[PDB]
C-alpha cells in the first residue's frame, strides 16, 4: 500500500471535496455517506482512492469476492446453456425448435444449475466433458 | 490465352456447357462413368475469366477449373475499341 | 457396412472427411465410386449425398 | 383468431421451410415488403399498398397526439405563455435517479426538464391555446382517429376489399384530390384563422388576460365583439350578395412584409394567399375529362406533341404510368425532394409563424432537417427509376418515342456531361488551391477577393437590385418588398436581428460553381447507372442477369461494381459532401453577416464579425476560422446542471471507424476465422446447430455505408446543437 | 470511466494501480518506494555485486530527475 | 385459448422479454440498495 499513497480517512483534499460532495441521488445524506464509506481505502494527490490488489488483507475483500461471484454466474450460465443444447438434441425436432424455445422444458434445466461447479469437477474425473481429437470429425486443413 | 483445366469428377449434367458463353467446351466422348461423354475445353484461345462455368459445376469440389494465365491479348481481354 | 449403416470416410479432399454418414444405396456396379452415401451436414449447397468407392469407407461400430 | 402469426416465411415458399443457417435469418428483414416480387396479380398489390398507407397513417396520429399530451403535462407552455421571451420552451421532464438528476433544464419559473427545439409552441402561439385539457382533448381525437382508420384498413382488406378498375381513373383522382382536398382543408383552415387566430392575436399585443379572452363559442353567433373591429364585419354587412368586396378592407388585405410586434409576417396576407389559393386550383382541379362526358383525353394530347427533333413525340406513355409502379414511385419521390428542399430554402426569409426570426434557435434545426431529408429522399427517387429500368420496360410501345431517343445517343450526352464536370471541377478547386499557395507564399497581391484580382457576380446583384423596387409600379397594391435580405430597411425587433439585406461580393462565386460541381458530379453518377442499367459495351446481360447482384467474376480483369445500386452508394456518398458544404456554407453566413445582437441605433454586432471577406478563402482558414468557434466550448459544454448532457460526438468518431472497418476488408478472411472458432467449440461440445456464416460482400458494404452515415451525421448535429445551445 | 465521469461524480470509477514494475524498479535499485529489497536492502546477499563502480550508478538512478526509469499510474 | 404463447414464443420478443427482465433486476438493487461500496 506503499508508492506515496495518503490514507483516504486523513487526505484533506479528500475531505474538502467531501464538504460540497454534491448528493447525487434523491436523499441529502448520499455524498457525504459514499464519501465516508471511502475512509477504508487509501487517497494519494489526486484525492481519490486507488485499489491494491495482492490478496493482501489491506483491500483483499474489495477485489476477491466479486471476482468469485462473477465465476459463480458465468459457470451457472455456461452450463445451463450448455445443458439445454445436449438436450434439444434427443428430440429429431432439432432446427424446429431452435428457434422456438420449449418452455416448459427450458424452465426446469435453468432451475437445475445449483451445482454446477462440483457436478462439473465430477464430469472431468468421468471425462463427460471432452470428445476424442479424431471423434470429433471437424476436418482442418 | 488463359489455360483451363479439367477432371474425371464430371457427372455429364453439362450445365458448364450451357453457361459458357464464350464457346470453350465440348462434350468428347468418354467410357469410365454413366456420363460416356466428359466436357473439356477445345478452344481456350477465347477464355474470358468470367468462370461462370463451374459455379454451373454442381459436383462435388467441382470437376472444371480455370488456371488464370498471364498472356493476356485483345481477345483474352475483351474489348470493342 | 450395409444398406442403413453409418460409415466413415477415408477421401482425403473430402469436405465431410472422417464424418459419418448413412450409405443410402448400395450400388456395386463397374463405376469407380460405387458407394451413395448420405450425410446432412452441408458443404456448397449441401451436397449431404455423394458417392465413393467403397474401398474408401470405414464402418463406427 | 390467432393461430397464424408464429409461422414464419408465410408469403415466400422457399425461406418457410427451415433454418439451415443464419443466412434465413438475414433474408427474413429483406423480401418482407417487396410483394412483387410473389405474385403477377395487382388487386393484391394494390390492397397491400393500401392498408400499408393506413398503418402509416395511424403511427402519424399517434405520435402526434403523444407528443400533444406531453406538450400538456409536461411543458412550461402556459407559463410561457405570458412570456415568450425571458423563458425556454421546454419538455420530457428529466426521470429523479441516480445518473439523470443533474440534467434538469430549469428554464425559469423553476420548470425543469430538457429544453427542447422544435418551435410547437410557436403553432401554439398562433393557434391561441390558452389550456392544456383542450390539448388532451386533442390527443384524444387523434388517437381515436388513428385507430378508427387502422380498423378502417383491416376491413377494406379483411371483409369489403376494392376492386381493379378502381385504380386508374387517374382523372378523377387529380379532381377530387386537387379541388376537394387541397382547396376544402385549405379554405376551412383560412375560416378557422379569421374566426379565431387573429382575434386573439390582436388580444396578444398588451397583456389582456389570455384564459380571461372569451372562447370560440362566444364568436359563434355573437357578432357584437366580432363587430367591434372591423365595422364591416358586423355580420359581414354580406355585400357578396352584392358583389361588392371594398368594405372588407377591415381584415383582408395585402402588407406583404415583416410585422414588428408579432415576430413573424402580418397574418391577414396569410389568410387572403390561403383564400387565393384555395379558390385557384379550385377551379385548376376542375379540368380533366370525367363520367359527364366533358373533358380533355389526355392521352391524346402528349399524341399531339412532335416534331421534326423530336421524332414521334410523347407518344405512349401511360402505359408506363400506370401498369408499373416503380415509375410513378421515382418521378413523385424526385419531386417531393426537390420541393422540400425549396421550403427548407425557403422559409428563413419569410418566417410564417410568430416569433421566428427572434427566436435563432428553432430556425436552423428545421432548416437542416427539411434540406437532409430531401437529398436523402430524391437519391431513392432515382434509384427507385433505376429499379423502373430494370423491371418495367417494352421493346414495343417504345419505338423512336422521346425516351428511346437518348438511350441511342447517351455515349455522347455522358462523354459531354464528363467533360462539364471535369472543367467545373478543376476550375474551381484548383483555382483555390492556386490561391491558397499564393497566400501562403508572400505573394498577397494574387490573393482572388475585392482587395486583390477581381471577379464579381453581377447577374445576381442585378436580379436582386430590380427585386428591390418592385412594388408601386410591379406591384401597385402593395406595400412593402416581398422580403428584406433583396432590399428595403433592416428589420429588427429589441436588440435582437429579425432580417436584414444580404451581401454578395466575391466569396460566393466559387462557393456556387462548387456546388453546380457537385451537383454536375452527382448527376452524372446517378444518370450513367440509369443509361448504362441494362445494356453495357461489355456487359450485355445486365437487365438478363438482376441490378442487385456484386460482381461477374474476374472477366476483362475485374468487374466488381458494375450494378446500378452501387452507383448510387457512390451517388449518396456525394451527396453527403454536398449537403454538408451547403449547411456549412449557409450556418456560416447567416451567423456572420445576419445575425448577432442590435443597439438602440439599429446597431447590428453580429456574432462573428464578417469572416468570409477575411478567411472564406483558403483552405487552412476554413478549419480554423469555422471549427474552432464550432467545437471551442463543447470539450467543456459540459460539467453542471443545465450542462452535464456530455454530447455523443466523443461517441460518433467510433462508429465511423467500426463503419471505415467494413467497407476495406473482404470476407473470406472473416469466414476462416469463424471455421476456427467453431473448431473450438466443436471440440467443447457447444457447436451451434445453425452454422454461422459471414456476411455477404453487398450486405457488408451496406452496413457499412449505413455506419459511415450514421457517424457522420451524428456528429455534425451534435456539433451546431451546441454551437446554437452556446448562443440561443 | 466515460460514463461515471459523465455523471459528475468521479470517485464512482475505477482506479487500477501496477505495482509489478513497481516492483522490478525497487527491485533494480530504486529507492523511491522504500521497500529494502535487491540493492534498495543495501544489506542483501547481492548487495555487495553488480558494476564494481555502482556507487556513481545509484548517485544516478537515485537521481530520477532525469529520464531513468520515471514512477507511473 | 393459450396457444398465443405457441404464436408469442418466437425468440426475438423472447429475447426483450429475457433482457428488460434482466434488466429491471439489475435496477432494483440498484434502486434499493446503492449505497454499499
Ligand atoms: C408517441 C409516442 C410516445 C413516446 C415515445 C413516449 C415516451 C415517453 N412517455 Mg409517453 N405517452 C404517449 C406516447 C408516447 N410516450 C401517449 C400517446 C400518451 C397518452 C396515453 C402518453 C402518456 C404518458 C404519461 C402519462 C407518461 C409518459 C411518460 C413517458 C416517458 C417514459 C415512458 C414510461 O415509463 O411510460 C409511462 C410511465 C408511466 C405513465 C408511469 C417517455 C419519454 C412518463 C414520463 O416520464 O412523463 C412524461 C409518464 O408519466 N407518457
Ligand atoms: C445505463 C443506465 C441508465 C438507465 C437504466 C436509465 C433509465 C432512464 N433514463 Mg437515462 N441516462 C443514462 C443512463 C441510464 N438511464 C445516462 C448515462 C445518461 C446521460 C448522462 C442518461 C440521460 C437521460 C436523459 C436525458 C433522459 C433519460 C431518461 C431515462 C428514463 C427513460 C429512458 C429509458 O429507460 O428508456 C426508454 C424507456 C421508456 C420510454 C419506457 C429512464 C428512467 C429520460 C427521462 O428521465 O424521462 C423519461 C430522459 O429524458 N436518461
Ligand atoms: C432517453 C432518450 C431520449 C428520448 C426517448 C427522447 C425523446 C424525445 N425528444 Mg429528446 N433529447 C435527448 C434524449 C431523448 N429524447 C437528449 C440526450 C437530448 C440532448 C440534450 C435531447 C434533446 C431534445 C430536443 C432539443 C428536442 C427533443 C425532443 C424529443 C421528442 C421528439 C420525439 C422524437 O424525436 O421522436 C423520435 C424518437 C427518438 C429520436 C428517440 C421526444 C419525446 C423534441 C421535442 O420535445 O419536440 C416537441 C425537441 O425539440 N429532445
Ligand atoms: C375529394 C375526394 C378525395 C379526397 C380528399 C381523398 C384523399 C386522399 N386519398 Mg383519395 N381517392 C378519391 C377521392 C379522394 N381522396 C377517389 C375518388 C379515388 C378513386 C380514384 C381515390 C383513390 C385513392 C387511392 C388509390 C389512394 C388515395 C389516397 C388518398 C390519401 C392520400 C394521402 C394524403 O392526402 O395524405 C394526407 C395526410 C395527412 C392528413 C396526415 C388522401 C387521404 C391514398 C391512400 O391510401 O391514402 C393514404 C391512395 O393510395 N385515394
Ligand atoms: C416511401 C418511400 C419508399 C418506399 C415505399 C420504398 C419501398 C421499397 N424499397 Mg426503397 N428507398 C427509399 C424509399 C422507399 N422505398 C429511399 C428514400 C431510398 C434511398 C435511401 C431507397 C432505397 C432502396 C434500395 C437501395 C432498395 C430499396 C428497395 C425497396 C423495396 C423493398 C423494401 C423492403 O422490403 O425492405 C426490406 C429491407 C429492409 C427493411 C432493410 C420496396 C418496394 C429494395 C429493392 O429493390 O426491392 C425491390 C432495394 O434494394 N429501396
Ligand atoms: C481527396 C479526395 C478526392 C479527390 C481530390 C477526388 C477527385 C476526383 N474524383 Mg473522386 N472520390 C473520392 C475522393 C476524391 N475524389 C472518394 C472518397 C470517393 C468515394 C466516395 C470518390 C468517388 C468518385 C466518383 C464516383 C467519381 C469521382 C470523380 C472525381 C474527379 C472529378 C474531376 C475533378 O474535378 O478533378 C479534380 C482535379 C483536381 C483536384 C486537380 C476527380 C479526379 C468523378 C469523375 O470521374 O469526374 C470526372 C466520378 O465519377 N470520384
Ligand atoms: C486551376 C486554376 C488555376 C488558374 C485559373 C490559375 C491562374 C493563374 N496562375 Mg496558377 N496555379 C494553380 C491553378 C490555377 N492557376 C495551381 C493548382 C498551382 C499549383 C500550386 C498554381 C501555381 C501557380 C504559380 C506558381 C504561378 C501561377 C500563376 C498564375 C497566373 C498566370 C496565368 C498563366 O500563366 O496562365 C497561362 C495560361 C495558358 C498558357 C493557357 C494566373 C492568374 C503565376 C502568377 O501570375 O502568379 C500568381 C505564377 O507564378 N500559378
Ligand atoms: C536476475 C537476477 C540477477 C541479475 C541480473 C544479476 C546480475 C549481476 N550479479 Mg547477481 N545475484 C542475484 C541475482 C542477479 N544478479 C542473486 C539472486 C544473488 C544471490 C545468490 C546474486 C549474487 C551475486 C554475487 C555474489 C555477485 C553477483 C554479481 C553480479 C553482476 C555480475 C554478473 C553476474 O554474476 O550475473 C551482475 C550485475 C557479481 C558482481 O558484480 O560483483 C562485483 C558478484 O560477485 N551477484
Ligand atoms: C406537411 C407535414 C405534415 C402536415 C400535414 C398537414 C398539415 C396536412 C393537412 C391536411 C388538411 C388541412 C386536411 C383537411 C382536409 C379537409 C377537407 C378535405 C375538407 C373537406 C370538406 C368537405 C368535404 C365538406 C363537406 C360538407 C360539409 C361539411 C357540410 C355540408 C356540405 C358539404 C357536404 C360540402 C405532418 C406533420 C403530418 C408530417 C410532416 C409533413
Ligand atoms: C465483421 C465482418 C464480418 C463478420 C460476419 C458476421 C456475420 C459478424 C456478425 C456477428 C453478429 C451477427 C453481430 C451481432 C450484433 C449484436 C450486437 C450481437 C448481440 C448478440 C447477443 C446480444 C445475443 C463479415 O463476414 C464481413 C464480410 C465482408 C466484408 C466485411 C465483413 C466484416 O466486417
Ligand atoms: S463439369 Fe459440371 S456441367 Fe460440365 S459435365 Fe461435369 S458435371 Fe456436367
Ligand atoms: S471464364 Fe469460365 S465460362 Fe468463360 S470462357 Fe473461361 S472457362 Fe469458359
Amino acid at each position: 500500500v506503499g508508492a506515496g499513497l495518503v490514507p483516504c480517512s486523513e487526505s484533506p483534499e479528500f475531505i474538502q471535496r467531501a464538504a460540497s460532495a454534491r448528493n447525487t441521488t434523491a436523499d441529502p445524506n448520499s455524498g457525504q455517506k459514499r464519501f465516508e464509506r471511502y475512509a477504508q481505502e487509501l487517497c494519494g494527490p489526486e484525492g481519490l482512492p486507488h485499489l491494491i490488489v495482492d490478496g493482501r488483507l489491506n483491500h483483499a475483500g474489495d477485489f476477491l469476492i466479486p471476482s468469485i461471484l462473477f465465476l459463480y454466474i458465468a459457470g451457472w450460465i455456461g452450463w445451463v446453456g450448455r445443458a439445454y443444447l445436449q438436450e434439444i438434441k434427443k428430440r429429431d425436432n432439432t432446427e424446429l425448435r431452435e428457434v422456438i424455445i420449449d418452455v416448459p422444458t427450458a424452465l426446469p434445466l435453468m432451475l437445475s444449475g445449483f451445482t454446477w461447479p462440483l457436478a462439473a469437477v465430477k464430469e472431468l474425473l468421468s471425462g463427460e466433458l471432452v470428445a476424442k481429437d479424431d471423434e470429433i470429425p471437424v476436418s482442418p486443413r | 490465352s488463359h489455360s483451363v483445366k479439367i477432371y474425371d469428377t464430371c457427372i455429364g449434367c453439362t450445365q458448364c456447357v450451357r453457361a459458357c458463353p464464350t464457346d470453350v467446351l465440348e462434350m468428347v466422348p468418354w467410357d469410365g462413368c454413366k456420363a460416356g461423354q466428359i466436357a473439356a475445353s477445345p478452344r481456350t484461345e477465347d477464355c474470358v475469366g468470367c468462370k461462370r462455368c463451374e459455379t454451373a459445376c454442381p459436383t462435388d469440389f467441382l470437376s472444371i477449373r480455370v488456371y488464370l494465365s498471364n498472356a493476356e491479348t485483345t481477345r483474352s481481354m475483351g474489348l470493342a475499341y | 457396412v450395409e444398406r442403413g449403416s453409418k460409415v466413415r470416410i477415408l477421401r482425403k479432399e473430402s469436405y465431410w472427411f472422417q464424418d459419418v454418414g448413412v450409405v443410402a444405396s448400395v450400388d456395386k456396379s463397374g463405376i469407380r465410386y460405387p458407394v451413395i452415401v448420405r450425410f446432412d451436414k452441408v458443404n456448397y449447397a449441401g451436397v449431404n449425398t455423394n458417392n465413393f468407392a467403397e474401398t474408401e469407407l470405414v464402418e463406427i461400430e | 383468431s390467432f393461430e397464424k402469426w408464429g409461422q414464419p416465411g408465410h408469403f415466400d415458399r422457399t425461406l418457410a421451410k427451415g433454418p439451415k443457417t443464419t443466412t434465413w435469418i438475414w433474408n427474413l428483414h429483406a423480401l418482407a415488403h417487396d410483394f412483387d416480387t410473389h405474385t403477377s396479380d395487382l388487386e393484391d398489390i394494390s390492397r397491400k399498398i393500401f392498408a400499408a398507407h393506413f398503418g402509416q397513417l395511424a403511427v402519424i396520429f399517434l405520435w402526434l397526439s403523444g407528443m400533444e399530451f406531453h406538450g400538456a403535462r409536461f411543458s412550461n407552455y402556459e407559463a410561457w405563455l405570458s412570456d415568450p421571451i425571458g423563458i425556454k420552451p421546454s419538455a420530457q421532464v428529466v426521470w429523479p435517479i441516480v445518473g439523470q438528476d443533474i440534467l434538469n433544464a430549469d428554464v425559469g419559473g423553476g420548470f425543469h426538464g430538457i429544453q427542447i427545439t422544435s418551435g410547437l409552441f410557436q403553432v401554439w402561439r398562433a393557434a391561441g391555446f390558452t389550456n392544456s385539457f383542450q390539448l388532451y382533448v386533442t390527443a384524444i381525437g387523434g388517437l381515436v382517429a388513428a385507430a378508427l382508420m387502422l380498423f378502417a384498413g383491416w376491413f377494406h382488406y379483411h371483409k369489403r376489399a376494392p376492386k381493379l378498375e378502381w385504380f386508374q381513373n387517374a382523372e378523377s383522382m387529380l379532381n377530387h384530390h386537387l379541388a376537394g382536398l387541397l382547396g376544402l382543408g385549405c379554405l376551412s383552415w383560412a375560416g378557422h384563422q379569421i374566426h379565431v387566430a387573429l382575434p386573439v392575436n390582436k388580444l396578444l399585443d398588451a397583456g389582456v388576460a389570455p384564459k380571461d379572452i372569451p372562447l370560440p363559442h362566444e364568436f359563434i353567433l355573437n357578432n357584437s365583439l366580432m363587430a367591434e373591429l372591423y365595422p364591416s364585419f358586423a355580420k359581414g354587412l354580406t355585400p357578396f350578395w352584392t358583389l361588392n368586396w371594398g368594405q372588407y378592407a377591415d381584415f383582408l388585405t395585402f402588407k406583404g412584409g415583416l410585422n414588428p410586434v408579432t415576430g413573424g409576417l402580418w397574418l391577414t396576407d396569410t389568410a387572403h394567399h390561403h383564400l387565393a389559393l384555395a379558390v385557384l386550383f379550385i377551379v385548376a382541379g376542375h379540368m380533366y375529362r370525367t363520367n359527364w362526358g366533358i373533358g380533355h383525353s389526355i392521352k391524346e394530347i402528349l399524341e399531339n406533341h412532335k416534331g421534326p427533333f423530336t421524332g414521334d413525340g410523347h407518344k405512349g406513355l401511360y402505359e408506363n404510368m400506370t401498369t408499373s409502379w416503380h415509375a410513378q414511385l421515382g418521378t413523385n419521390l424526385a419531386m417531393l425532394g426537390s420541393l422540400t428542399i425549396i421550403v427548407a430554402h425557403h422559409m428563413y426569409a419569410m418566417p410564417p409563424y410568430p416569433y421566428l426570426a427572434t427566436d435563432y434557435a428553432t430556425a436552423l434545426s428545421i432548416f437542416t432537417h427539411h434540406m437532409w431529408i430531401g437529398g436523402f429522399l430524391i437519391v431513392g427517387g432515382a434509384a427507385h427509376a433505376t429499379i423502373f429500368m430494370v423491371r418495367d420496360y417494352d421493346p414495343a410501345v417504345n419505338q423512336n418515342n422521346v425516351l428511346d431517343r437518348v438511350i441511342r445517343h447517351r455515349d455522347a450526352i455522358i462523354s459531354h456531361l464528363n467533360w462539364v464536370c471535369m472543367f467545373l471541377g478543376f476550375h474551381s478547386f484548383g483555382l483555390y488551391i492556386h490561391n491558397d499557395t499564393m497566400q501562403a507564399l508572400g505573394r498577397p497581391q494574387d490573393m482572388f477577393s475585392d482587395t486583390a484580382i477581381q471577379l464579381q457576380p453581377v447577374f445576381a446583384q442585378f436580379v436582386q437590385n430590380i427585386h428591390t423596387l418592385a412594388p408601386g409600379s410591379t406591384a401597385p397594391n402593395a406595400l412593402e418588398p416581398v422580403s428584406y435580405a433583396f432590399g428595403g430597411g433592416v428589420v429588427a425587433v429589441g436588440g435582437k436581428i429579425a432580417m436584414m439585406p444580404i451581401a454578395l461580393g466575391t466569396a460566393d462565386f466559387m462557393i456556387h460553381h462548387i456546388h453546380a460541381f457537385q451537383i454536375h458530379v452527382t448527376v452524372l453518377i446517378l444518370l450513367k447507372g440509369f443509361l448504362f442499367a441494362r445494356n453495357s459495351r461489355l456487359i450485355p446481360d445486365k437487365a438478363n442477369l438482376g441490378f442487385r447482384f456484386p460482381c461477374d467474376g474476374p472477366g476483362r480483369g475485374g468487374t466488381c461494381q458494375v450494378s446500378g445500386w452501387d452507383h448510387v452508394f457512390l451517388g449518396l456518398f456525394w451527396m453527403f459532401n454536398t449537403i454538408a458544404i451547403a449547411v456549412y456554407h449557409f450556418s456560416w453566413k447567416m451567423q456572420s453577416d445576419v445575425w448577432g445582437t442590435i443597439d438602440p441605433d439599429g446597431t447590428i454586432a453580429h456574432i462573428t464579425g464578417g469572416n468570409f471577406a477575411m478567411s472564406a478563402n483558403t483552405i487552412n482558414g476554413w478549419l480554423r476560422d469555422y471549427q474552432w468557434a464550432q467545437a471551442a466550448q463543447v470539450i467543456q459544454s459540459y460539467g453542471s446542471a443545465l450542462s452535464a448532457y456530455g454530447l455523443l460526438f466523443l461517441g460518433a468518431h467510433f462508429v465511423w471507424a467500426f463503419s471505415l472497418m467494413f467497407l476495406f476488408s473482404g470476407r473470406g478472411y472473416w469466414q476462416e476465422l469463424i471455421e476456427s472458432i467453431v473448431w473450438a467449440h466443436n471440440k467443447l461440445k457447444v457447436a451451434p446447430t445453425i452454422q454461422p456464416r459471414a456476411l455477404s460482400i453487398i450486405q457488408g458494404r451496406a452496413v457499412g455505408v449505413a455506419h459511415y452515415l450514421l457517424g457522420a451525421i451524428v456528429t455534425i448535429w451534435a456539433f451546431f446543437e451546441a454551437r446554437i445551445i452556446s448562443v440561443g | 470511466n466515460d460514463v461515471v465521469v459523465a455523471f459528475g461524480t468521479p470517485e464512482k470509477q475505477i482506479l487500477i494501480e501496477p505495482v509489478f514494475a513497481q516492483f522490478i524498479q525497487a527491485s533494480h535499485g530504486k529507492v523511491l518506494y522504500g521497500l529494502n529489497t535487491l540493492l534498495s536492502n543495501p544489506d542483501s546477499v547481492a548487495s555487495t555485486a553488480g558494476a564494481a563502480w555502482l556507487p556513481g550508478w545509484l548517485d544516478a538512478i537515485n537521481n530520477g530527475t532525469n529520464s531513468l526509469f520515471l514512477t507511473i499510474g | 385459448q393459450n396457444y398465443l404463447l405457441r404464436y408469442l414464443s418466437l425468440g426475438p420478443v423472447l429475447l426483450f422479454a429475457w433482457l428488460s427482465f434482466t434488466a429491471v433486476l439489475l435496477i432494483v438493487f440498484n434502486y434499493l440498495y446503492p449505497d454499499l461500496l
